[PDB]
């Protein structure tokens, strides 16, 4: 942590903001991918939101509704 | 009204009356509703591409509810 914190002191906030924020902007750019591509990236942004999902249901609350 | 017609065979004026419902049953949709919309699938592809965008506003379970709607009119085209 303190090593990638020097190397670089740029962060992200955790606790699966950055995998929801990251699934956002997949989800647009995915439209702009006329080839078949665009159902692998769209399958990209669900792949991500697995992190954050799996926090709210490893807590004891409903993952979805959280998500 | 009443409508007289005539053939050779009976299939000659079956497929007559036929056509004739089927004109009759698309010219009273668009009595109904004065309007007209795309073929080959398209009014499946404008609902689910928008359908995925105010699933995106939406919150709770219909999020995943309404894509999954979306999802699903894909299979026409």
């Amino acid at each position: 942590v303190i090593r990638n914190l020097i190397r670089d002191n740029r962060v992200v906030y955790g606790g699966g903001a950055a995998e929801i924020s990251c699934a956002l902007a997949v989800s647009q750019e995915a439209d702009k991918c006329p080839t078949l591509e665009q159902y692998a990236m769209r399958a990209f942004a669900d792949a991500l939101e697995v992190i954050p999902m799996a926090l709210s249901e490893n807590s004891g609350m409903n993952p979805i509704q959280t998500m | 009204v009443t409508i007289v017609v005539r053939g050779s065979n009976k299939l000659v004026i079956e497929e007559a009356e036929r056509s004739i419902h089927d004109a009759l049953c698309v010219i009273r949709c668009l009595v109904k509703k004065r309007a007209l919309i795309a073929g080959g699938g398209a009014p499946e592809i404008e609902l689910a591409l928008r359908l995925t965008e105010y699933s995106r506003t939406l919150s709770g379970m219909e999020s995943y509810c309404v894509r999954a709607f979306a999802d699903a009119m894909e299979v026409i085209p």
